[PDB]
């Protein structure tokens, strides 16, 4: 099988700046029909691969001309002359000259932007969930950059450990920010045992941590 | 297809 | 136009079978072989199988030989991947493709766990979910299996400011996710906000109105 080696694995880049991705094959990629089948694909989260380049250097229809492919033999390059925020995603090379068709491991293109502090919101458990028998407290950190953020849960001002889970969106295609959801999960009995529920957020964009909190049974 | 060659 | 429409994905026990289908429209099937290519969650692309334009030559990835069989019904422009003796490591989104064009994908989950539909709870906008002149609201989709669930807002009419988070696998072995949206706080009380949640594996469809609360 043809081994496809892609480099770099991660490519953070400011819009307007150029990017270059290397793909190296372990064999030549010339098919019996005489063509060289090296392709490049763009993939956004939850979407199939979008073919960008076929046969080394040819753009598929509608692909912007800031994407270009070059190379020969076993050495190939995808260049983005000036990256746009909408280019965020994972890029793959692939060969179609030998069975099995094989792909590179992917290059994650991440967009750099100015620091943006999260907006922080907190949601008590709903009455319906409380009727159900458990309590989920949700803390939302909205539209921030860079991706690193720290969330700490406090119950009656006691730091919590091991009872929360986090999820981060992929980088937004328009404003290049991230958002984060943190859920603290308690039994309903434990939830009713305490009063103050707090989500404390630290992030490069905040000169001091931001805490959002509520009192159970209170306004 | 233009992206891949025929198989045999 | 070219479309490759897939169907047949879902949850299977280890050792079970699934049949994926791919209906091709707008593509000249005499000059494009049809392939199956899969992608495990968080991983890259791995070619699975091919059937030739002549309808006879087929090939398979070593990891699926003897277990998967590709076929076609050219009269209905349809292509099939019969997946037998499935293994947890076969869990992936499967694409039918001719490499120029790619289907939307079909998620096949191989697990010993059972299907479970989600509960859907509102994340009501309140004082503690307000920042300046904007409010956040959402829906919590809790305790389901397997992936995926889809969430839209106002039947898809509301897209600006929506964030639907990747599901987290809880210690219970069940997934939970949230979908949120930020809106002008002056719109609360005149604009109705409804989250449309679908979990097809369990036949769950919920439309939850998320109403503002001065106090919770």
């Amino acid at each position: 099988d043809v081994v496809m080696t892609q480099s770099p694995l991660s490519l953070p880049i400011t819009p307007g700046q150029p990017a270059s991705i290397s793909c190296r094959s372990s064999q030549g990629l010339v098919h019996w029909d005489g063509n060289t089948y090296l392709s490049w694909y763009q993939q956004k989260p939850g979407q199939p691969p979008r073919p960008l380049i076929y046969q080394v250097s040819n753009r598929y229809s509608g692909v912007p001309d800031r994407f270009s492919g070059s190379g020969s033999g076993t050495d190939f390059t995808l260049k983005i002359s000036r990256v746009e925020a909408e280019d965020v995603g994972v890029y793959y090379c692939g060969q179609g000259a030998h069975v099995p068709p094989t792909f590179g491991g992917g290059t994650k293109v991440e967009i750099k932007r100015t620091v943006a502090a999260p907006s922080v919101f907190i949601f008590p458990p709903s009455d319906e969930q409380l009727k159900s028998g458990t309590a989920s407290v949700v803390c939302l950190l909205n539209n921030f950059y860079p991706r690193e953020a720290k969330v700490q849960w406090k119950v009656d001002n006691a730091l919590q450990s091991g009872n929360s889970q986090e999820s981060v969106t992929e980088q937004d295609s328009k404003d290049s920010t991230y958002s984060l959801s943190s859920t603290l999960t308690l039994s309903k009995a434990d939830y009713e045992k305490h009063k103050v529920y707090a989500c404390e957020v630290t992030h490069q964009g905040l000169s001091s941590p931001v805490t959002k909190s509520f009192n159970r049974g209170e306004c | 297809a233009v992206g891949i060659g025929a198989v045999f | 136009q070219v479309q490759l429409v897939e169907s047949g994905g879902g949850l299977v026990k280890p050792g079970g079978s699934q049949r994926l289908s791919c209906v091709v429209s707008g593509l000249t099937l005499s000059t494009s072989d049809i392939h199956w290519v899969r992608q495990a969650p968080g991983k890259g692309l791995e070619w699975v199988s091919v059937i030739s334009t002549n309808g006879v030559a087929t090939y398979y990835a070593e990891s699926v030989k003897g277990r998967f069989t590709i076929s076609r019904d050219i009269a209905k422009n349809s292509f099939f991947l019969q997946m037998n003796s499935l293994r947890v490591e076969d869990t992936a989104v499967y694409y039918c493709t001719d490499f120029d064009f790619w289907g939307q994908g079909a998620l096949v989950t191989v697990s010993s766990a059972s299907t479970k539909g989600p509960s859907v709870f509102p994340l009501a906008p309140s004082s503690k979910s307000t920042s300046g002149g904007t409010a956040a609201l959402g829906c919590l989709v809790k305790d389901y299996f397997p992936e995926p669930v889809t969430v839209s807002w106002n039947s898809g009419a509301l897209t600006s400011g929506v964030h639907t988070f990747p599901a987290v696998l809880q210690s219970s072995g069940l997934y939970s996710l949230s979908s949120v949206v930020t809106v002008p706080s002056s719109s609360l009380g005149t604009q109705t906000y409804i989250c449309n949640v679908n979990h097809k594996p369990s036949n769950t469809k919920v439309d939850k109105k998320v109403e503002p609360k001065s106090c919770d």
